[PDB]
């Protein structure tokens, strides 16, 4: 996140951070006590065993414990049409073994239905934990930043991307710059306001830096596989 | 003499900011600044009294706070000719050339741009080597301006993808504050540093292509066989200074013969009748 705020204690709860060996990797939302959503790149071939995972939520800054108090990842489930190249279809899920009861600071999000007829220039909001200006370190505490929605077609630029983006795929943030995740913020919760209600509609899956001139950010388009991960729903039970 | 200079000019149309055409008869200025230039066919309603539009962001403004007249006359289309140049140095420097146009057309434009001195439209040819998708043409760029920005990175497997600076064009770019051509507005009485130019077409020594200047058009001026040219006159001084005119009552009167009348002749007054003698004893100082 560059060129934001420090995130107050509010009403955020949809982060949940993964770690692996004890250090932050990336973070992800949760719809349901049952299932987080994150991102399919970090569940490659060398990221397998995942028995050796926990997750982190209702966590500002990161430091609370040490190889424990956490919750272990059960079962984590890729997408079947997934390329390492192009970087298509980076969705994927993880099952808890905990009831994940709801209390305070504990709310997850719906997930957004079809036909919802957004706006181009829609305003929405990126967090995570990321670098700071350029190659930094882990931020100890959470950020966040607003980023603006600009359509595929202007995306498409041969001076931006050249036809780089696929139709599951989404831009977003400003063309100016100094608006940008850098290394580090997989995932990601990109909630828009709505109906008086937050809809996640994105999916941080890669980009080329962050705070630089004609390199917007990148997302992952949840809606068009979002009756596939109901898909996974019928293989809970 | 106001008389003279509106029957010697076809005047169309005359109208003054500020101050009243009464009060011009007999009165004493400081100075006169005298501006003139073609009306185009096109922009007849940005000549009004406060316009946010082409002209007065490109090509001149008008003030309004001071007293001052505005003057829109017609001239005959025989024995004219109208003088297009471009008064922009850091044009010109690059090899700039003519407009190139048919006659009777006067040139204006749509958006003034600037730069700073440290301003070059070419590339250093020793980085664009590196190069593969969108390679800009290089040069070599005069000591004493720095060489285009341009930046190789990588998006997913393009290893040589090189972006420079004002994409695509210096009007409607993408990140205006990565580009240093700015775009300005002439203030009073202050000339418009400078068109756009198109680094995509530039760059033996750099030499911008004559098709890569955007930001201007060319519109005719013939108007009932005639050319309209509008004019301002700001007149700095009031009741003051060395500049007056002779629109009182003494206007040239015609003698007259038969009655006393009252003398103003060379400072001296008296009464008599006049009487026609033919004399040959005078001289010129006489």
């Amino acid at each position: 996140i560059v060129g934001g705020e420090s995130a107050l204690p509010g009403a955020w709860p949809w982060q949940v951070s993964l770690h692996v060996q004890n250090v932050h990797v990336c973070g992800g939302s949760i719809i349901t006590p049952e299932w987080i959503v994150t991102a399919a790149h970090c569940v490659e071939k060398p990221l397998n065993n995942p028995w050796h995972w926990t997750a982190f939520a209702g966590i500002l800054r990161q430091s609370f414990m040490f190889y424990g108090a956490g919750y272990q990842v059960e079962k984590v489930i890729s997408h079947p049409n997934y390329d390492s190249k192009t970087k298509n279809n980076d969705i994927a899920l993880m099952k808890l073994q905990k009831p994940l009861t709801f209390n305070d600071l504990v709310k997850p999000v719906c997930l957004p239905n079809p036909g919802m007829m957004l706006q181009p220039e829609q305003l929405c909001w990126i967090s995570g934990w990321g670098a700071t200006e350029e190659k930094g370190k882990t931020s100890e505490v959470l950020n966040a930043a607003k980023v603006l929605l600009i359509e595929t077609q202007r995306c498409n630029s041969r001076y931006v991307y050249d036809n780089l983006i696929t139709p599951a795929m989404i831009c977003a943030g400003f063309l100016q710059g100094n608006v940008d995740s850098c290394q580090g913020d997989s995932g990601g919760p990109l909630v828009t306001s709505k109906n008086n209600i937050w809809w996640l509609i994105g999916d941080t899956s890669w980009g080329s830096g962050c705070a630089k001139a004609y390199r917007p950010g990148v997302y992952g388009n949840v809606m068009v596989f979002t009756d596939w991960i109901y898909r996974q729903m019928r293989a809970d039970g | 003499n106001l008389s003279t200079l509106l029957r010697l000019v076809h005047v169309d149309s005359f109208s003054c900011n500020n101050l009243d055409k009464s009060k011009i008869f007999g009165s004493c200025f400081n100075s006169i600044t005298v501006d003139k230039f073609a009306i185009p066919n096109r922009r007849r309603d940005d000549l009004q009294l406060g316009s946010s539009g082409f002209l007065q962001s490109s090509n001149y403004k008008i003030d309004i706070s001071s007293s001052s007249c505005q003057l829109y006359y017609s001239l005959p289309l025989v024995n004219v000719t109208i003088n297009n140049f471009n008064p922009s140095s850091w044009n010109r420097r690059y090899g700039f050339g003519s407009f190139n146009l048919s006659s009777y057309d006067v040139v204006y434009s749509d958006h003034c741009f600037s730069v700073n001195s440290d301003f070059c439209p070419c590339a250093d040819p020793s980085v664009v080597n590196s190069c593969a998708k969108s390679k800009p043409p290089s040069a070599i760029c005069p000591a004493g301006t720095k060489y285009r920005h341009c930046d190789l990175d990588t998006t997913l497997y393009v290893k040589n993808w090189c972006r420079c600076s004002c994409l695509p064009d210096p009007i409607s770019t993408y990140s205006p504050n990565t580009c240093p051509q700015k775009k300005v507005v002439v203030g009073i009485g202050e000339h418009c540093p400078g068109l756009g130019i198109n680094e995509e077409k530039c760059g033996s020594s750099c030499f911008c292509s004559p098709d890569a200047f955007l930001g201007w058009s060319f519109d005719s001026c013939i108007s009932n066989n005639r050319c309209n040219i509008f004019s301002n006159f700001i007149f700095n001084g009031i009741n003051s200074g060395t500049t007056c005119s002779n629109d009182l009552l003494y206007s040239n009167t015609e003698i007259s013969t038969g009655v006393c009348v009252n003398y103003d002749l060379y400072g001296i007054t008296g009464q008599g009748i006049f009487k026609e003698v033919s004399a040959a004893y005078y001289n010129n100082w006489q």
